[PDB]
């Protein structure tokens, strides 16, 4: 029975996200396998990510709404909440999940934490620093990531 | 009527309540959604994410005669 | 319609026939008003007013799927 | 104050349902202005020895309605071991048994049935309930007879 709950509710979180997808946001199965999803995120308006193009893997569990699906950038990226591989350091998808959170509104986090860092939980400590002390040098730096990586 | 189904919908399965029960918050679930939730160790809120028990558990009847009345409606 | 009448009686609050303000259950699951319930609870070895079940003052809990509905089917009768 | 006005609007509201749909074989509304004093009509209960009687009944409100239950007392003389010369009814909804979700047409409905059935288990007139039990053919002869006498 656990795969029919998690299939029966990944399928209405597909309707609602092709009907109501979230801005600058593109979610949905890479095939047959309903479970292995390809998104796309733009970055940001206004933010150091603007006009860059972010590919996103989520890997969702038989055991899903109940334990969170795992987040990863392919996609290179300047940011102290995401590392070297595509680590994403968001408290939904760790300690802080809820079974009444969808993948629609973990879409919307992830465009949040592009939009303001959390440099107090880094998973790039230099790039923290660097926030914090030199915020002209970090935008700077994740310009020219943006447009290299990115586009 | 989009906004009555609304109101009627457990958070945990997205689908009309069956046998909607309510939690010390107030937060009413599926029987099964929130006893699912109620097995992992310290269970708290899925909505507000304050603590709870399965053995406070109330029933809301109003809700569940409510989704019949939304049912008998979509037969139309 | 006519079967609107079905669903005002499930937002009723069996105490004042009205419908429910600050909707609040008690042990037993039935809902009703929360002045209305407190009334009760204040009088003594206090016991519900739809199953005999008792019911303690200090153990109630907003209801807030009712008193949006009650709201929804407010905006409906001004039509 | 709050009392009368939380009060009277519930009364307003069964005003309205016993006139729409009262119940079978009752009658009731206010004697005058003064919505918390009533006066109910009601028949004999058909296939009953009260039937083809009319009784008279007294219902009143307090300011605490419905948290507290009305007085209902009867004017019309009744051979019934639950209600006694001064009109009074041993009804256990009347009393330690009164719920806040009950109405007056509620209360009528028990007193028609009080009427078909006696409870002879607590009686206001033990003679009569005595009488019930042990020479049931001499009492319904009493009580059609004091049905014809002071109900007709
Ligand atoms: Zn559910
Ligand atoms: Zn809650
Ligand atoms: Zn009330
Ligand atoms: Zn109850």
């Amino acid at each position: 029975k656990l795969l029919s709950t998690s299939a029966k509710r990944i399928q209405k979180e597909l309707a609602d996200i092709t009907l109501d997808p979230p801005p600058n946001c593109s979610a949905g199965p890479k095939g047959d396998n309903i479970y292995e999803w390809r998104s796309t995120i733009l970055g940001p308006p206004g933010s150091v990510y603007e006009g860059g193009v972010f590919f996103l893997d989520i890997t969702f569990t038989p055991e899903y709404p109940f334990k969170p699906p795992k987040v990863t950038f392919r996609t290179r990226i300047y940011h102290c909440n995401i590392n070297s591989q595509g680590v994403i350091c968001l408290d939904i998808l760790k300690d802080n999940w809820s079974p009444a959170l969808t993948i629609s509104k973990v879409l919307l986090s992830i465009c949040s934490l592009l939009t303001d860092c959390n440099p107090a939980d880094p998973l790039v400590g230099s790039i923290a620093t660097q926030y914090m002390t030199n915020r002209a040098e970090h935008d700077r730096m994740a310009r020219q990531w943006t447009k290299r990586y990115a586009t | 009527l989009t906004m009555m189904w609304e109101e009627v919908t457990c958070p945990i399965c997205l689908d009309p309540f069956v046998e909607p029960v309510s939690i010390e918050c107030g937060h009413s679930f599926c029987q099964e959604c929130i006893s699912q939730v109620g097995k992992g160790g310290g269970s708290v809120c899925p909505v507000c994410r304050q603590r709870f028990l399965l053995k406070n558990l109330r029933p809301n009847r109003q809700l569940a005669n409510m989704v019949n009345n939304l049912k008998e409606i979509s037969q139309e």
